[PDB]
RNA sequence: GGAUAGUGGCCUACCAUGGUUUCAACGGGUAACGGGGAAUAAGGGUUCGAUUCCGGAGAGGGAGCCUGAGAAACGGCUACCA
RNA sequence: GCGGUAAUUCCAGCUCCAAUAGCGUAUAUUAAAGUUGUUGCAGUUAAAAAGCUCGUAGUUGAACUUUGGGCCCGGUUGGCCGGUCGGAUUUCCAACGGGGCCUCCUUCUGGCUAACCUUGAGCUUGGCGAACCAGGACUUUUACUUUGAAAAAAUUAGAGUGUUCAAAGCAGGCGUAUUGCUCGAAUAUAUUAGCAUGGAAUAAUAGAAUAGGACGUUUGGUUCUAUUUUGUUGGUUUCUAGGACCAUCGUAAUGAUUAAUAGGGACGGUCGGGGGCAUCAGUAUUCAAUUGUCAGAGGUGAAAUUCUUGGAUUUAUUGAAGACUAACUACUGCGAAAGCAUUUGCCAAGGACGUUUUCAUUAAUCAAGAACGAAAGUUAGGGGAUCGAAGAUGAUCAGAUACCGUCGUAGUCUUAACCAUAAACUAUGCCGACUAGGGAUCGGGUGGUGUUUUUUUAAUGACCCACUCGGCACCUUACGAGAAAUCAAAGUCUUUGGGUUCUGGGGGGAGUAUGGUCGCAAGGCUGAAACUUAAAGGAAUUG
């Protein structure tokens, strides 16, 4: 069955910017799609997305933009150290002047950097270049 | 395409779409209102009344099930409601 | 889907949007749990309570006409049956198969199916004793089974 | 899913079964099993000494023809035979008969060297007077 | 209850039938004393650690015991085995 | 690989080259090895998806519940002013997320009574307990992460510093060197578990559902404990003080999340060569009886074995046996796969569909454990018409114990019980998601003054058009993948992570040996090593 919305969420955001389309439908909208295309949005990754309800589980409808590169999710969410952060952003970002790790924290969701302006740790969720 | 308003899509093409796969899910059946010959006796009734449904008056039939929308009876009169 | 088959058939109902319905009704719920109650008295399930109020009346749902279920309307006016009607169900079909092999050794087909119908059975029972509807220790066997169903 | 479990809580099914497709390596079977110590014929080492029995005139594989002129040697320690080859030009003389001979493996690691067919040992040294040191005429074999 | 410097099936009498186990018991192998550490490693790792320090065991194999605060001691004793 | 008479490869001379007080060899081990693969392997064809399905353990599993508090800076939506003639602005009430700083918490018995309504004339006599404490009854439990203490020394990284440099070592350095003075001998790392501590997103856990539910300034009562005082110490008492329990009057918007293009189930109309049992038919094949007629007929590349004037073949008539189920029959149907087609009845089952019905996360995949599992095969019967492993012959041939021709037993058929294999193939595990176009078809459905037949005329049924849900498939292209062949899945993989099961690690030895285990047996399941050695293809290209 379904095990991870942000999986199915995100694949189908990657599959519509590597077709080169400005929309994606996004269904079934946990609270931690927001979270993450919230974080997403800040850095003008996407921009505009909207939250159609159903009164099932809510839907999603994002507008898109060809900044995006990938925005995946690194399954099992497995804990990171503040000294680990470190081995997760040389493995899977492009280079270290720019890309954000996404990660849940006891504080909210918060990308690699906002986490070492804090200084707090936590679960990793994702990614997004 | 790769640029489709999905926000607001065209009525007639929501009109095609399953009654699962459109924007938001509903049922695309309805209630009617049919008129029993004789006596009055307004009663309301499934499209897919999936049941041989009668009055109390006299019960000899309103409709018959089906694998699709219900039969009315052959002589009998129905209001959209 | 279709745990004990292959087939990915997505048919079901569709609920409509509007929580209140149906912007139509006559008198209101003081008389449906009335009717709902005098099916029940003749031994009628929810699923057939329901599937009547829906079509010879006019009643979306029992949920959004009453703020209740139908199940729990009869659960309140102690008519719940003994067993959930959905489990009542995989047992007769349990009872009826089981009866055909003793007449059919060879029919193999039927011994395929009855194998899948008590596998439902046994994960339904599990389930239930969770949720403490049904008692622990509770077991579905073949010896007691026909007299289960009625 | 790629195969393997990604669960947080399957790294016992992780390492266990990393523990199984393990033994298909060829050097974590032979150290676990400790096959050198009970097979090989030396106990893991890398020399043995033994004691000549006599000249072979092992012939060449293809595409090769050519007489090897090894030595059937019994080791001390075990008393397991051998085959082993007397590597220079014309050092079969040195190592005549019944002598107590030093041997070394060819480099393969187990295995035969070259089209020399079903030897894996090679003769180092002859009567403990390092038998290169022989075919170089710096020393001297001794007279008994 | 005995015994120990003491707790404790450590031992004894009676009583109950328990205790461990697919989250790998129990059994078998180890060319296994365990660690601090060593080699090689982008990162993750792999292999080794008899051996200068810490802890444990042993004085050819077992057993037993005197003295003494402290030994089941072995450059202490007694017996059997080799 | 060189060497079989011109060896840049042996043995030497000459010359050259690498490291150089060191260089080589043997074994082990590390990197190389993304050839162990958690990061990060492979499984259509090269090795590898168990034949298929069920399902305790294990792993994973839809969504849903308010945001310490302040002080500034700057953005996006709003908001009069439109003071420009339907365009934009500032001193603005608000929300939302950004950046920097400082960043109540469950009560009571008591104290400092504190921050003090405290005010005495412009420094005075009197506020509410954690801001500091002793005790009180309650306290939903976790995983996770921050910070702190502990993790001996040597060793590791690393600060300083004369072994003359360096490996080292922890020394040393500075003066009038007559009396002496002084800096050091740091720091860091140290997983996991335990302790203290902050956060509380993520992932679990529990509560109020035939309410024995909570607050309770209240009202009867039951029970227990207990200090200072009554004049002393004990034995009895009252209220008071403190628990606990019990009942109604008294307060509450009294108390149940969606209803997953998750799942189970219900219902209604269908559908299909799905299954079991009984029943029926067809022509054919063989045989047989009766009849006419004649001498060949059979077979083959050619023949021959063979049957024939006692009538073979052929014709005609009738009957029996056992098996199969043609044509319809196709890139069509059903089933978990193996498989399944004459007809009708009975029995049970099932996918899809429709559904404004019901339950509510019951779910996905699965060690151990099982159901079924073609053909051949086994045991015991029945049957034994066809064909027919062995065999007898005739050929063929150099041989022929083969291919071909004529016969021919076990079997093919069935009942009962075993067998567990197949190139059991889509050589593609299952579940879920998204990513390109097109037509055809099967089942169900939806709509359409559409067409036809009935009662020109209705309903129906069968067709037509458009659409839809599910299914067996096909066509085009590659933005994508691949090693190519090719693939809408074998795509979404160095931009490497949806869940989960199984299998593989050069070719052989070898599915052998051995020990278990199942079987009556044949054999199935499980399953090595010693030893051997650079040597066959998945795929394409040119000949
Ligand atoms: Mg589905
Ligand atoms: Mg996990
Ligand atoms: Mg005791
Ligand atoms: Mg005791
Ligand atoms: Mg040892
Ligand atoms: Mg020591
Ligand atoms: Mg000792
Ligand atoms: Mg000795
Ligand atoms: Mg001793
Ligand atoms: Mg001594
Ligand atoms: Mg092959
Ligand atoms: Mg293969
Ligand atoms: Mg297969
Ligand atoms: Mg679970
Ligand atoms: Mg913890
Ligand atoms: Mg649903
Ligand atoms: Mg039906
Ligand atoms: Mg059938
Ligand atoms: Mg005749
Ligand atoms: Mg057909
Ligand atoms: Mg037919
Ligand atoms: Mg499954
Ligand atoms: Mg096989
Ligand atoms: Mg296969
Ligand atoms: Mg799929
Ligand atoms: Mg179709
Ligand atoms: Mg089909
Ligand atoms: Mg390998
Ligand atoms: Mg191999
Ligand atoms: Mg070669
Ligand atoms: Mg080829």
């Amino acid at each position: 069955t379904r095990s991870s919305v942000l999986a199915d969420a995100l694949n189908a955001i990657n599959n519509a910017e590597k077709t080169g389309k400005r929309q994606v439908l996004i269904r079934p909208s946990s609270k931690v799609i927001i979270k993450f295309l919230q974080v997403m949005q800040k850095h003008g990754y996407i921009g505009e997305f909207e939250y159609i309800d159903d009164h099932r589980s809510g839907k999603i409808v994002v507008q898109l933009n060809g900044r995006l590169n990938k925005c995946g999710v690194i399954s099992p969410r497995f804990n990171v150290k503040i000294g680990d952060i470190e081995k997760w952003t040389a493995n899977l970002l492009p280079a270290r002047q720019f890309g954000y790790v996404i990660l849940t924290t006891s504080a909210g969701i918060m990308d690699h950097e906002e986490a070492r302006r804090k200084h707090v740790s936590g679960k990793i969720l994702g990614f997004v270049y | 395409v790769l640029v489709q308003d999905l926000l607001h899509p065209t009525a007639a093409s929501e009109a095609r779409k399953h009654k699962l796969k459109t924007l938001v899910q509903g049922p695309r059946s309805y209630f009617l209102d049919v008129k029993c010959p004789g006596c009055l006796n307004i009663t309301t009734v499934f499209s897919h009344a999936q049941t041989a449904v009668t009055c109390e008056s006299c019960s000899t039939i309103l409709c018959t099930p089906t694998g699709g929308k219900a039969k009315l009876s052959e002589g009998t009169s129905f209001r959209r409601k | 889907g279709r745990m004990h088959s292959a087939g990915k058939g997505i048919s079901s109902s569709a609920i409509p949007y509007s929580r209140n319905a149906p912007a139509w009704f006559k008198l209101s719920s003081e008389s449906v749990i009335e009717q709902i109650v005098k099916y029940a008295r003749k031994g009628l399930t929810p699923s057939q309570i329901g599937v009547l109020l829906r079509d010879a009346h006019g009643v979306t749902q029992a949920r959004v006409i009453t703020g209740n279920k139908i199940m729990r309307i009869l659960k309140s006016n102690g008519l719940a049956p003994e067993i959930p009607e959905d489990l009542y169900y995989l047992i007769k079909k349990a009872v009826s198969v089981r009866k055909h092999l003793e007449r059919n050794r060879k029919d193999k087909d039927a011994k395929f199916r009855l194998i899948l119908i008590e596998s439902r059975i046994h994960r339904l029972a599990r389930y239930y004793r969770t949720v403490a509807v049904l008692p622990p220790n509770w077991k579905y066997e073949s010896a007691t089974a026909s007299a289960l169903v009625n | 899913g790629k195969g393997k479990p990604r669960g947080l809580n399957s790294a016992r099914k992780l390492r266990v079964h990393r523990r199984n497709n393990r033994w298909a390596e060829n050097n974590y079977k032979k150290r676990l099993l400790g096959t050198a110590f009970k097979s090989s014929p030396f106990g893991g080492s890398s020399h043995a000494k033994g004691i000549v029995l006599e000249k072979l005139g092992i012939e060449s594989k293809q595409p090769n023809s050519a007489i090897r002129k090894c030595v059937r040697v019994q080791l001390i320690k075990n008393g397991k035979k051998v085959t082993a080859f007397v590597p220079n030009d014309g050092c079969l003389n040195f190592v005549d008969e019944n002598d107590e001979v030093l041997l070394a493996g060819f480099g393969r690691k187990g295995k035969a060297k070259g089209d020399i067919p079903g030897v894996r040992f090679k003769v180092v040294k002859v009567s403990g007077v390092s038998l290169l040191a022989l075919w170089k005429e710096k020393k001297e074999k001794p007279r008994s």
